[PDB]
């Protein structure tokens, strides 16, 4: 019967020529292979959104548009007042390299490049622009502009910070001062402290104050080192440092 | 010794028969009505 | 200061967030506050070594 | 995450896994949801989108 | 010396059997109601 | 040194497949509904 | 020294490939709107 | 003074914005205000060699 | 303190549940409070080994 | 004392119903009330080896 047992052993061997350990080994090898497949040389461009101002002077150089191969880039056009201005027509040289999607009432354009170092040119006419818009579209760059917001000289058919600092956005030009005593946030930009908290001040005062639906509050206040805070009948103090 | 190969070759077919029988599993049956 | 975590680990670029939620993306060679400049990006295992010898990694729970 | 529409804001990055459904729910400042009108996806070879 | 390559014969096919099993990926499904 | 040219041949087949994989890039989609 | 013309042969085929790549230029597209 | 950032690296020409935001484009052998003439322009690593022997690059954070 | 059990075991990732609603997933290098660090994860036979020597195990009746 | 009778017998799991209608299922290494541990489970003949040196068995007439 040892002959039969040996037969069972060798038929198992030839039925499954690979051990499960080598199966996991080759699966890991496959993982390395597909990662090297997906691996691209160089470094990707930094995804960015930028705003530029066009110029309708005859001596003015036309703007360029940064592109990446296989990526949608948006162009949005604003007037002198910043209001949107819809498009009437457009014409793009070499539509092999890029594809345009454009619903008729839109003013935002989508460009999806197919090559790397093949550049093109584009002409745009808005809903009221007598002058054309001449753009040079260039792929193969170290920076990608997702959204190009272009200010124009003309005007189309159409011509605060407390909300941001209550939502949680720190104000621009500010720095968060270290606040001692409890949970509050505060910023100083133009020597007016903006405070985001859920507490009530009694002694120093405030000038404008918003509240939110969930219950938090945003105060603007001239700075002073000592603050009085009321909370559920308790009185406490806060110290800030210049 | 040399007469072991035909002792393997027959049950190799039956071993390959058994795994595919273990391989398949059917879906359910859902019913309604009043 | 600001403690920075790793958001996206890929060759070439990197994505980071701060302790305060300050989102950013870096290249291989660039300056960051509180750590000097980035001198090495390791796509394997997700560690960033700065010029100050300091390590940027993920969160402990969100590793 | 709060999405900041200022040009200085870095774009958000979503970590994904292959063949697993990820949910992207868009709300206002107060949390009231914003329904979707249109979208552009370059290279849908790598991604699938089911959109009501 | 002479048994090595025929040993690798079925194994290379087995890996070739294995190599395409990760390539295919089924997509989502979706259902509604009222 | 027949192994040299055989290795060059199989690597060349794999590389030609690789570069025709590098070449193609599909387009986008655009979807709306209201 | 038979190696003189075989490197010429694959030279011209890619050369005859490359010249017609610059030859074709598609015309631009145009789209109105209302 | 006035600092130019290369905005479109291309073989032959070069598109630049200034620290003031002034836009321009040049070729290999030409003149540039604030630097005089142009010595070398290459698409390798984004270097512009001015007549002052200086290396105009792009913006530091626009990387 | 809080007592945990293993809930779902895959290779690579582990899932633990405490009676105080603390159900999470952990790695091999993971900080389990009150226990320390995991030193070994086995996908079979349901033992999770702590760097403090504790053995996290499934519920023997929820088994 | 509470007496358990077998109900369902398979390799791996075994179902035991007490005199009060309390039915559970156990594995081979198990600890039960009223009999101590579980030494061994024999799928053959419907006999379960107990830590008390005894045999857990179904109801003879209800079989």
């Amino acid at each position: 019967e040892v002959i039969d047992k040996k037969a069972f052993k060798d038929m198992t061997r030839n039925l499954y020529p690979l051990n499960p350990e080598q199966v996991v080994k080759l699966k890991q090898i496959y993982e390395t292979s597909e990662y090297a497949k997906a691996a691209t040389p160089g470094t990707p461009p930094k995804p960015t959104a930028t705003s530029q101002f066009v110029n309708l002077s005859p001596g003015s150089t036309p703007p360029v548009i940064r592109l990446s191969q296989g990526f949608v880039s948006s162009l949005v056009f604003l007037d002198s007042t910043g209001a949107p201005w819809p498009i009437a027509a457009y014409d793009l040289g070499d539509p092999s390299s890029f594809n345009i999607q454009w619903d008729k009432t839109s003013n935002t354009l989508m460009i999806q490049a197919t090559k790397l170092y093949n550049y093109g040119n584009l002409a745009v006419r808005l809903r009221g622009l007598n002058t054309p818009v001449m753009l040079t579209l260039i792929p193969g760059q170290k920076a990608v502009d997702y959204r190009v917001d272009l200010r124009v000289q003309g005007y189309g058919p159409n011509a605060d910070l407390l909300l941001h600092v209550l939502e949680g956005v720190p104000p621009p030009g500010s720095r968060r001062l270290v606040v001692s005593g409890g949970d509050a946030r505060a910023w100083l930009s133009n020597e007016k402290m903006y405070v985001r908290t859920n507490l009530t001040i009694l002694s120093p005062g405030w000038l404008a104050s918003m509240t939110s639906a969930d219950g938090t509050h945003a105060y603007e206040m001239q700075k002073s080192p000592v603050l009085l805070v009321s909370w559920h009948g308790k009185v406490m103090q806060l110290k800030v440092e210049g | 010794q040399q007469e072991i190969q035909q002792r393997t070759s027959d049950m190799l077919t039956a071993a390959t028969q058994l795994v595919q029988d273990w391989k398949q599993v059917e879906t359910q049956v859902y019913t309604e009505g009043t | 200061r600001i403690i920075y975590y790793i958001q996206a680990v890929i060759p070439g670029r990197a994505w980071l967030i701060g302790s305060n939620g300050s989102t950013l993306t870096v290249r291989e060679g660039s300056k960051i506050p509180g750590y000097g400049m980035v001198k090495l990006i390791d796509s394997l295992q997700g560690r960033i070594l700065t010029s100050s010898g300091q390590v940027i990694k993920f969160s402990q729970e969100d590793s």
